[PDB]
């Protein structure tokens, strides 16, 4: 029961700290794109608006 | 007959001590196999936590 429970534990926590590693890693990925499109729109809009 | 149910008499005597003896030994093989599984559960915890 003990080997079954770290086994168990250890497979699910592998699986789900993977997902939540690439989702941070895709938050900052995210976060970075959202700035450089906010200075993207922020400067074609501004020469598009003269 | 009379010594032939002492031939069967004494034999029967053997064959139920050796089911006895059997049945012994296999009780102590069960206590060992469990036993050892049970060390290898043990080790097999570590080893299911560095897999």
């Amino acid at each position: 029961a003990m080997s079954m429970a770290v086994e168990s534990t250890g497979n699910a926590k592998a699986e789900a700290e993977s997902r939540a590693e690439a989702a941070r890693i895709e938050g900052e990925g995210s976060v970075l794109q959202a700035k450089l499109k906010a200075q993207a729109l922020a400067i074609e809009t501004e020469a598009e608006l003269e | 007959l009379a010594i032939e149910i002492t031939t069967n008499s004494q034999e029967a005597a053997a064959k139920h001590e050796a089911q006895r003896l059997e049945q012994e030994a296999r009780g102590r093989l069960e206590r060992q196999k469990i036993l050892d599984q049970s060390e290898a559960e043990k080790a097999r915890k570590e080893l299911l936590e560095l897999e």
